[PDB]
């Protein structure tokens, strides 16, 4: 057979489908499903007793340019997975039928650019994951960031352009940052890859350096103190699969890269620049959630949410330990699962039927909207980290590695624990309390549609919070590789 | 050396320092060139080489049509206009 | 916090700060060819200045270099003020 | 590979008609043949790059012949 | 010739052809401009003697008083199964 | 091949009256694509960088130089396309873009005198060639006497022009005062340490470099580009850009200037800066064609700079030419005509462009993200290599100018694609003219090869490392 | 009464009312 | 090092940003707009001489003073320097708070460019290019842009410091059975 005609039967059957119904969104969570399954076969094929990178493909070689290369000699971009990899990319399987299925009657202009770009981004962040050398990684790092802004300006709330704006600017500024520690890697070793990185030791003096670099970049992108501030207002001008992507995936590529690029090289610039990381992510989990307890705007909370959990996270793996690593992980995980639902919540669901996002206005669901006072309940408690959730587990390893690290500030950031309860109670009361507004009508409760995404995120995080050491199969490698203790 | 610097200078600062008309910047620009001219035939002498008349008379033949194309141009900017006032270009 | 901070001094060390500063530094950087009324006189004075000022720009960091410094920030500020 | 190389310089081709019909604001197939002139165009261009490479690998490998 | 745009151009509205559904909130007026205010704060913030005490204090002082507890206390406690009499501390 | 053009054309030209006149530029057209294809192996030649002189030794062939000439080729055949395919056959695209009579024989001289700047060995070669690249681009400037605004374009060009020929042979003069020499070749290690040149060559560097809007004698150029209809404006911004940098990088004259360090920090700022406020389309691309200039001087303080100069000079003229080209086609679409040169010149008449033709807007994303340095695009490639020059030959403080000059930049390069994805009332639903052929298939080419092109840069560097090496 | 962080918002309202504030609760 | 003379390198800097603007002086003078004259110069002229004077003084002074006060040749000083210029710019426009900020910016910009080297232009032979990189051979020194397949644990204890997981010895060899 010909690989060609098998892709020319695809494209046609497309081509069809798209000229007799003149929609793709069928096509598309076909292939978002067809994706999910053959992932899963990869895992089944994947063996856990190797800490090699499997099913590697190079591409773009200088022999065969659009197909894949079998040389002596690699000058092109490769690819392949490890344990690390594969796991969020089960995540990202996971989630982009549901970004997909949360946006199926509410978008009516254009609604095929919609659901393109929707795909494009979830597939570069998908291919993000198998890269195995720095040049690849970066150049499906800073791809999404034409898709964003042009899925933000034309599907956005009022203030889009500000929000895409921002999104560009900022995230361009840390990556161009990032670029220029790649390129003095990339003059220095000669090499780029993430198979045989670690072994070449440079001089601290450069791994300093180098490190500033990688760590601006990360500052922007997880986000964290003080460059906190573009995330609620993209999350909050964004369509609904904007702020799902991003909240679940394009945030935890900053902890992806951190374990790619960051630790494995520059392990002595780690443990000597720890504690000023410390510092940036303990002010960024407090600040965050005290500067929560004043908004107004529901999206925006969840949002501030998302840099609290992220900078937990950021103590743990960068704690030198391996309930660290393990932790932070799954706060990654969790965090995938349970903040999309909010944001669904809040920006598919009340927004659709009220088309605004101000508290004072919402108030009495449970009496008409009962399903949808559970479900808030539900992800409330699982967001702040009630235990049997995923949001638990990975904040407790977390805070054993802080700990351990520096005391001291792994303590003064158990506070987390009470200040993400207050900035999502503070809501949850008003929402489900009280009698209902006067200034909303009555409207129907929770669509089919919505409770089946509901309660694929929820089983989800029950899993990971009920039995979390499956996810050590792929894991407990990583768990040791990155650990530089003598 | 002095005279083809000294006529160079003057004939830029006049070209600089004009507030009046714009003939007086053609012919500082004709008179920069002669000064270049007179530094390097002076230098060609000096070495007793032939490569300084050389660029010498490639000068004067470029400086010529330069002149031509110049006054084309003023003639298409009149066609225009029809006055060629203290200030404008 | 969450107004003099969040909202305040981390959005002037960025998109607030950002843009008024660059709202100046263009409207000054473009009036400075300022007359219209001849374009070919202040080019011409801008030839001349620039010579002059590179001339004698390498003439101090020539002698010391770390006295031609200063004489760069103000000229930035005279551009773009 | 070559076979490869074709295909996929003809692909770049067939998305050059194809934008072009669709910057005319025409439908995608409005006149087919340009696809495949537009094809057998660019896969010279991805043949000729093909011979380029062959050649100086080539002489790479005479430089290491004759050392 | 009168430089206009072609006449072979034809031109229409723009119905995005979205179903208008009924009115399911009652805006009040008040309320919506209290978010703008909130939410454009941004844009008319000022500098004065109590900006300035909050500012300086979330990004001087708290930052370099946790700066300073994490460089004194780097690597000093490690008390990992440690018994009676023996020192928690690896400094003094 | 160029000549036996110049030389038949004037006498075809003057056998022909004016309405012929597109049919000839089509027809040197097909003739530049024949022997582009024809006689482009010669880079045989040029194997191991084999370099040869010429007409004594006053011509130089190398890789580089080739490689330059068929670029100018490449570009001159879009440009020619723009004057010899009418887009709409409508008498207002009659009026507002038909080619002149001696238009054609004055962009061929200008390929002339490109050509013979960067091939030049000897500085005699180099006056002559420049007085001729100027020369014709003051008469191109001003043959559409029609228009007020560019009578005042060329008169101010020549003048400033001029006065930097006059800096240039000032500076060979004492060149040749001192050594008696118009030939770099003349020059060494030994002669560099011995002799205080520095002041003698960065004089020749700058009366090159101020003819390309080099800070901060920008105005003047940017004047002229804005003034100037916009099929010139596409031509002038870019061939003299080329010449003289691809003069200025191959002569390693300028290793490690203070001077040039200064003043293309200064073009970065001022082009990033002053091109925010902007409201016409003309100057925001002049301003970025004056920081991307920028860019490429960082790299005249190298000594290896000949990859990076040659990504960056292609995907700059091809970004350059598609940008220009989008912004032709975008004019039947909008709802004033300003001029009958200029039709188009607010950004703010590109507003709605993507509910009337999306696919165009889709190109001057691409275009626009390549501009910035987004990656797969080309850009990014581009502005790779020039930190990884300069990173390795220790400009730190310009990197992270570099850096910022390309944060700023992209404010003014995304003002045209935020208000082209902007809502409009009064959309096109449908038109029975149509957009010429070998205009939508050379813009879908040049947008092709600014997205895929990243596919055969390996490619590239296998034949760079055999060819120029 | 305007307490002290309420009275301390006043440069920045510029056109908003600059309400006395009075808790629901009395 | 070698000590600073302060005021010596300050009366350059002052005589020389006094010439810089009369320059300035007499091209506004040139460029401007409305009738003008001689008397003009010092007049009209938006504070040109004192912007540069004030500017040289403030930045040699300061770069000389705590480099003989840090008794150091470094970054840091370039940021003392900066920051008083920023001072003195930023007086001109009468408030305090554009006066903090006029100092603290323009501090971290000359800051970093002492960071760099102080220079717009390059070393050339500590760059990468004319230096060794790559491999090291045999045991020697690694220096800045060299590579290391294995570095020595001595080294980095004294780099690093003792604790938070670093020592000596390995854990296991050190807690090995004398057996
Ligand atoms: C990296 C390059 C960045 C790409 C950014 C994509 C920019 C697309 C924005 C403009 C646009 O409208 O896309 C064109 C799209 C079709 O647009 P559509 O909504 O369907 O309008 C009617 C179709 N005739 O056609 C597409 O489907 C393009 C989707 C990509
Ligand atoms: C060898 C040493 C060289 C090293 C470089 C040293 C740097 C010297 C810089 C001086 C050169 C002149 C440039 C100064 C900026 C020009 C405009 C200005 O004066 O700033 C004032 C501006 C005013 O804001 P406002 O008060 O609201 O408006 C009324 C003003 N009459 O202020 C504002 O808008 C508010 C400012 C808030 C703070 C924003 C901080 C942003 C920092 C990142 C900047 C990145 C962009 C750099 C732009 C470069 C422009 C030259
Ligand atoms: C072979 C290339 C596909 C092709 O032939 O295009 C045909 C086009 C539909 O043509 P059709 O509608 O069936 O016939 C028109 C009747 N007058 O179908 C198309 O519109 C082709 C558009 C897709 C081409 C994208 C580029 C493909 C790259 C593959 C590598
Ligand atoms: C074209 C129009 C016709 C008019 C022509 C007018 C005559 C033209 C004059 C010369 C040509 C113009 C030169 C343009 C300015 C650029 C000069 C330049 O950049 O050369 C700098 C160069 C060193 O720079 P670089 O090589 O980059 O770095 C290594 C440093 N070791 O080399 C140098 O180091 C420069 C040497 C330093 C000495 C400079 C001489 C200055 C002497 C003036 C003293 C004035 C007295 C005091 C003030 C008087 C006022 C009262
Ligand atoms: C006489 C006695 C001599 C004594 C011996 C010592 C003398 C030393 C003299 C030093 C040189 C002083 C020259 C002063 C600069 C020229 C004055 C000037 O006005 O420049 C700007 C000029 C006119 O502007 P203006 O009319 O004032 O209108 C302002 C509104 N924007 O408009 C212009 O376009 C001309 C600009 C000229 C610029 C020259 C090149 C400067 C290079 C910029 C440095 C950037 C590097 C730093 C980058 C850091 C990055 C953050
Ligand atoms: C510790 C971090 C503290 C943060 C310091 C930032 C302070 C600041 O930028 O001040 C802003 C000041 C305008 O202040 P303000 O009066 O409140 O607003 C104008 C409206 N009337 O405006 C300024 O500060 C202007 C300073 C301009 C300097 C820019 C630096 C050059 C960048 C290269
Ligand atoms: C541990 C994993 C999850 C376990 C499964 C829990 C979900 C089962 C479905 C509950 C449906 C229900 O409780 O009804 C939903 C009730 C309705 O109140 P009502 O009694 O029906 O009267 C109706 C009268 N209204 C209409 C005036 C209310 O809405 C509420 O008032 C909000 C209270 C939510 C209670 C949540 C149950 C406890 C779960 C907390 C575990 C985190
Ligand atoms: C820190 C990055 C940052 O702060 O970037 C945020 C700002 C974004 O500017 P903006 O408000 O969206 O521009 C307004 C554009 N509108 C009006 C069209 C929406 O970037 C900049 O100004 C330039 C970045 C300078 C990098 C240093
Ligand atoms: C050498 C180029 C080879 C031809 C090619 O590969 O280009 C193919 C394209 C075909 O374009 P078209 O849309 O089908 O022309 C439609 C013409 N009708 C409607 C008359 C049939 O040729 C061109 O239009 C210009 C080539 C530049
Ligand atoms: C050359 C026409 C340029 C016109 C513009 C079109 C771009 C063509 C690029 C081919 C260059 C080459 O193949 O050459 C590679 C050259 C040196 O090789 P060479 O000595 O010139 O031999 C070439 C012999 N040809 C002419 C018969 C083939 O390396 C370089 O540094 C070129 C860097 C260019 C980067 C731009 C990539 C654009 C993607 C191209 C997808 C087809
Ligand atoms: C509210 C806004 C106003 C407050 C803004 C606060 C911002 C911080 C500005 C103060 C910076 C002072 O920075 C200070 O630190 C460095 C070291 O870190 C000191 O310099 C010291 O550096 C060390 C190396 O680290 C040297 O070996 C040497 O011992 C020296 O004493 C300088 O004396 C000074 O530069
Ligand atoms: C944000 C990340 C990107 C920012 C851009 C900057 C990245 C590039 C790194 C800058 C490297 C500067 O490094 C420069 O100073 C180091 C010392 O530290 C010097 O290194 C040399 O120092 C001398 C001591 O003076 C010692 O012998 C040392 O062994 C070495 O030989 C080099 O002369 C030079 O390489």
């Amino acid at each position: 057979m010909f690989l060609t005609s098998i892709l020319l039967s695809s494209l046609y059957l497309f081509n069809r489908i798209l000229a007799w119904q003149g929609n793709v969104k069928h096509f598309y969570l076909f292939a978002s499903n067809l994706l999910l399954l053959f992932i899963v076969v990869l895992y089944i094929n994947f063996n856990t007793f190797s800490n090699s990178f499997q099913f590697n493909f190079e591409l773009f070689n200088s022999l065969n340019p659009f197909g894949l290369s079998n040389s002596d000699i690699s000058n092109g971009l490769l690819f392949g997975i490890d344990g690390l990899s594969l796991t969020f990319i089960l995540l990202t399987v996971l989630l982009i039928p549901l970004t997909l299925l949360g946006n199926w009657y509410n978008i009516n202009f254009n609604s095929n650019l919609y659901y393109t770009l929707v795909l494009a981004i979830g597939l570069v962040i998908l291919l993000n994951f198998w890269a195995l050398d720095y040049i690849s990684f970066y150049i499906l790092f800073e791809a999404t960031l034409p898709l964003l802004f042009i899925l933000i300006h034309i599907y956005g709330s009022s203030d889009s352009e500000r929000a895409s704006f921002y999104v560009l600017m900022f995230t361009l500024s840390g990556s161009l940052f990032m670029l220029l520690s790649i390129v003095v890697i990339s003059i220095v070793l000669n090499t780029t890859n993430f198979i045989n990185h670690n072994l070449f030791v440079l001089s601290l003096d450069l791994q300093t350096i180098i490190w500033l670099g990688l760590f601006i970049a990360i500052m922007v992108k997880t986000p964290l103190f003080p460059i906190h501030v573009w995330l609620p207002v993209v999350h909050s001008e964004s369509p609904l699969a904007g702020s799902m992507i991003l909240a679940g995936l394009i945030l935890k590529l900053a902890l992806y890269a951190i374990l790619r690029l960051l630790l494995p090289l520059l392990c002595e610039a780690q443990i000597l620049y720890t504690p000023m990381i410390y510092i940036i992510s303990l002010l960024t989990i407090i600040l965050t959630s005290l500067a929560t307890l004043r908004q107004i705007d529901l999206k925006v909370i969840i949002a501030y949410s998302s840099i609290s959990h992220m900078g937990i996270a950021i103590l743990g793996v960068c704690s030198n330990t391996s309930l660290g690593i393990y932790g932070s992980i799954v706060l990654g995980v969790a965090h995938g699962f349970v903040s999309p639902a909010l944001f669904l919540i809040v920006g598919g669901i009340l927004y659709d039927r009220y088309h605004i996002r101000i508290v004072n206005y919402y108030k009495g669901l449970t009496t008409y909207m009962p399903q949808l006072a559970t479900y808030i309940i539900i992800l409330s408690f699982a967001n702040i980290g009630t235990p049997l959730t995923g949001n638990f587990t990975g904040e407790f390893l977390s805070l054993q590695g802080g700990f351990i690290r520096n005391p001291i500030i792994g303590g003064i950031s158990c506070i987390s624990v009470l200040l993400a309860a207050i900035y999502q109670l503070k809501l949850t009361n008003k929402l489900t309390g009280g009698i209902s507004s006067i200034y909303m009508h009555r409207t129907n409760d929770v669509t089919i549609r919505e409770k089946f995404i509901m309660n694929i995120l929820i089983i989800s995080t029950l899993i990971i919070g009920i039995c979390p050491q499956i996810m050590y199969n792929l894991l407990y490698w990583t768990v040791n590789n990155y650990i530089y203790i003598i | 050396m002095f005279i083809g610097t000294i006529i160079l200078v003057l004939s830029f600062l006049g070209f600089v320092f004009n507030r009046r008309n714009i003939i007086l910047a053609f012919i500082c620009l004709e008179t920069m060139l002669l000064g270049i001219n007179l530094i390097l035939l002076r230098n060609s002498v000096l070495f007793d080489d032939i490569s300084g008349s050389l660029f010498a008379i490639v000068i004067i033949i470029l400086a010529g049509v330069e002149s031509a194309i110049g006054l084309s141009l003023l003639v298409s900017y009149y066609r225009l206009r029809g006055v060629i006032n203290s200030y404008g270009i | 916090i969450a107004h003099h901070v969040d909202k305040g001094s981390l959005y002037r060390l960025g998109p607030v700060g950002i843009n008024r500063l660059l709202n100046k530094a263009s409207y000054n950087v473009i009036n400075l060819s300022s007359n219209t009324r001849s374009s070919l006189s202040m080019n011409s004075m801008l030839i001349l200045i620039t010579i002059v000022s590179l001339l004698l720009l390498v003439l101090v960091m020539n002698v010391n270099f770390i006295i031609v410094i200063p004489v760069l920030i103000s000229i930035l500020y005279i551009l773009f003020s | 590979a070559l076979f490869t190389s074709l295909v996929g310089a003809s692909g770049l081709g067939f998305a050059t008609k194809f934008l072009s019909n669709k910057i005319r604001l025409k439908p995608a197939g409005y006149y087919p043949l340009g696809y495949v002139f537009s094809g057998v165009a660019w896969a010279g261009l991805g043949l000729v790059l093909h011979n380029v490479h062959q050649h100086s690998l080539e002489v790479l490998e005479k430089k290491k012949t004759a050392l | 010739v009168e430089l206009k745009p072609s006449s072979a151009i034809q031109r229409g509205p723009l119905n995005k052809g979205g179903w208008d559904a009924p009115h399911a909130l009652h805006n009040d007026g008040a309320i919506d401009r209290y978010a703008h205010w909130r939410t454009f704060y941004q844009e008319r913030f000022k500098y004065t003697r109590a900006t300035g005490k909050s500012t300086l204090i979330f990004l001087v002082a708290f930052p370099a008083l946790i700066g300073y507890v994490a460089y004194q206390s780097e690597g000093l406690f490690e008390f990992a199964g440690k018994r009676r009499g023996e020192s928690v501390t690896t400094r003094g | 091949m160029l000549i036996l053009a110049i030389i038949s054309l004037i006498t075809f030209v003057s056998m022909s009256k004016l309405s012929d006149n597109r049919a000839i530029i089509r027809l040197i057209n097909i003739y530049l694509i024949l022997v582009l294809v024809l006689d482009s192996f010669l880079y045989l030649l040029f194997l191991n960088n084999q370099t040869y002189t010429v007409m004594g030794e006053l011509l130089i062939f190398n890789s580089f130089t080739f490689y330059i000439d068929m670029l100018i080729y490449f570009i001159m055949i879009v440009i020619s396309s723009l004057y010899g395919y009418n887009l709409y056959n409508n008498n207002l695209y009659k009026t507002l873009f038909e080619p002149k009579k001696e238009l054609i024989i004055l962009f061929l001289i200008n390929i002339l005198g490109a050509l013979l700047i960067v091939h030049s060995n000897d500085f005699i070669t180099l006056f002559v060639a420049i007085e001729l690249q100027s020369y014709s681009i003051y008469l191109i400037t001003a043959i559409y006497n029609s228009s007020y605004k560019a009578s005042k374009a060329s008169m101010l060009y020549f003048f400033m022009g001029g006065i930097l020929s006059i800096l240039i042979a000032y500076s060979i003069n004492t060149y040749y005062s001192v050594l008696n020499s118009y030939t770099l070749h003349s020059l060494d290690s030994l002669i560099i340490n011995t002799l205080d040149l520095n002041l003698i060559l960065i004089a020749l560097s700058l009366g090159l470099l101020f003819k390309i809007g080099i800070a901060p004698l920008h105005k003047w150029l940017i004047s002229i580009y804005e003034n100037t209809p916009i099929l010139i404006t596409i031509y002038i911004s870019l061939i003299p850009k080329i010449s003289i940098l691809s003069y200025l990088v191959l002569s390693n004259i300028s290793i490690n200037s203070l001077v040039i360090s200064i003043l293309a920090i200064l073009t970065l700022l001022v082009g990033s800066v002053g091109g925010l406020l902007q409201i016409k389309i003309k100057r925001l691309l002049a301003f970025s064609g004056l920081t991307n200039a920028g860019y490429m001087m960082l790299l005249l303080l190298l000594n290896n700079n000949e990859f990076s100069y040659l990504y960056y000079i292609t995907q700059y003229s091809i970004s350059h030419l598609a940008i220009f080209m989008i912004i032709i086609f975008s004019i039947y679409y909008i709802n004033y005509i300003n001029n009958q040169y200029n039709p188009i010149i607010y950004v703010n008449q590109l507003k709605g462009l993507i509910h009337d033709n999306a696919y165009l807007v889709l190109s001057m994303a691409i275009v626009v993200f390549s501009f910035i340095g987004i990656p797969p695009l080309l850009g990014f490639f581009g502005k790779l290599n020039i930190l990884m020059s300069i990173l390795n030959n220790g400009y730190y403080f310009i990197s992270i100018v570099l850096i910022v000059a390309s944060l700023i930049s992209a404010l003014y390069y995304l003002y045209l694609l935020n208000v082209s994805i902007q809502d409009k009332n009064n959309i096109l639903i449908n038109s029975n003219e149509t957009v010429s052929s070998v205009l939508s298939y050379i813009l879908s080419s040049l947008i092709i090869l600014i997205t895929f092109g990243f596919i055969y840069n390996s490619l590239i560097i296998d034949i760079f490392n055999v060819y120029f090496n | 009464i305007r307490a002290s962080f309420d009275k301390a918002e006043e440069p920045m309202l510029g056109d908003y009312p600059d309400i006395d504030p009075f808790p629901a609760q009395l | 090092f070698h000590p600073y003379n302060t005021l010596g390198l300050a009366t350059q800097s002052a005589m020389v940003g006094l010439g810089a603007g009369v320059v300035a002086a007499a091209a506004r003078n040139s460029l401007a707009t409305g009738p003008r004259n001689i008397l003009t110069t010092f007049s009209k002229s938006g504070g040109v001489v004192t912007i540069f004077t004030g500017a040289s003084i403030a930045y040699v002074f300061t770069y000389c003073s705590a480099a003989n006060l840090r008794e150091r040749k470094d970054g840091w000083n370039h940021m003392w320097a900066g920051a008083a210029t920023g001072a003195v710019l930023g007086a001109r426009t009468k408030l305090v708070p554009a006066f903090i900020g006029w100092t603290v910016l323009c501090g971290a910009a000359c800051g970093l460019f002492g960071w760099t080297g102080a220079r717009f232009n390059a070393d050339r032979k500590a760059s990468l290019e004319q230096s060794p990189k790559g491999f090291v051979q045999e045991d020697a020194h690694q220096t800045f842009w060299e590579v290391v397949h294995r570095r020595p644990l001595s080294l980095t204890v004294e780099q690093l410091g003792e604790g938070r997981g670093i020592n000596a010895v390995p854990i296991a060899t050190a807690t090995e059975a004398p057996n």
